[PDB]
RNA sequence: UCUUUCUCGAUUCCGUGGGUGGUGGUGCAUGGCCGUUGUUGGCUGGUUAAUUCCGAUGAACG
């Protein structure tokens, strides 16, 4: 019944996934702390901005 | 007359006075007293 | 032409201003805060060699190309005092504090 | 001779 | 905690030691400090039957 810690799990270059070739794949959050590089989460139901909580579905 | 006039004179100098004071001198509550209550013992 | 880019790489550690990963990069990149990058010549995979130099053009920001990433890791600050020697491939210098003219004049 | 109502007024130890 | 990728970036995390160990428990010497083996003076606020309640707010002698 031992806990175990949870691992992160190393993604192979996470950086390689919101760029073309130029423009941004995904979407940009438009808080006023958030933007020009914080991209967006794009859940199967949802999108998620991983600093400030923003929350569009 | 005249003392109508004195006490709007009066009545100015208090209002200036009460300026000069003022210059020399100088929904969240409810929720946040709520999770005050929380974590008072959480 | 590595020598005048040593010192500027090295006034960039001393004002804090480069970012060093492709993701600190790329952040800095389309941000409009980036003044110049630096791109190992090693790259073994090559989706993300040609992508640097487009957002570099698209930025309108020059570049520059070492044959090293452990040489260029160790300039740039990523080994402690040197046991462990980690290198990066991609560092984008935002911005400086003699040869960063002669650098900037290489560039024109 | 006024300002003694302003003095009355701030009401703090 | 189990999925799905967004962010933070060296503030790191994996394994093996019969090697110490430290937010440890405990005794001794050890420096400071209490208590221990007289006499005479000296009100903005709401509240109650009420100088009611809470609330701000000194001296010498042997
Ligand atoms: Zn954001």
């Amino acid at each position: 019944p031992k806990k175990n810690k949870h691992k992160r799990k190393k993604v192979k270059l996470a950086v390689l996934k919101y760029y073309k070739v130029i423009s941004r794949l995904r979407r940009e959050c438009p808080s006023d702390e958030c933007g020009a590089g914080v991209f967006m989460a794009s859940h199967f139901d949802r999108h998620y901005c991983g600093k400030c909580c923003l929350t569009y579905c | 007359p005249a003392r109508r006039t004195l006490a709007d004179i009066i009545m100015e100098k208090l209002t200036e006075k009460q300026t000069e004071v003022e210059t020399v001198m100088s929904r969240v509550l409810e929720v946040y007293r709520g999770v005050r209550e929380v974590l008072s013992k959480y | 032409v590595n020598t005048a880019l040593q010192e500027v790489l090295k006034t960039a550690l001393i004002h804090d201003g480069l970012a060093r990963g492709i993701r600190e990069a790329a952040k800095a990149l389309d941000k409009r805060q980036a003044h110049l990058c630096v791109l190992a010549s090693n790259c073994d995979e090559p989706m993300y060699v040609k992508l640097v130099e487009a957002l570099c053009a698209e930025h309108q920001i020059n570049l520059i190309k070492v044959d090293d990433n452990k040489k260029l890791g160790e300039w740039v600050g990523l080994c402690k005092i040197p046991r462990k020697v980690v290198g990066c491939s991609c560092v984008v210098v935002k911005d400086y504090g003699q040869a960063k003219d002669v650098i900037e004049e290489y560039f024109k | 001779t006024f300002s003694k109502v302003q003095r009355f007024w701030e009401s703090n130890s």
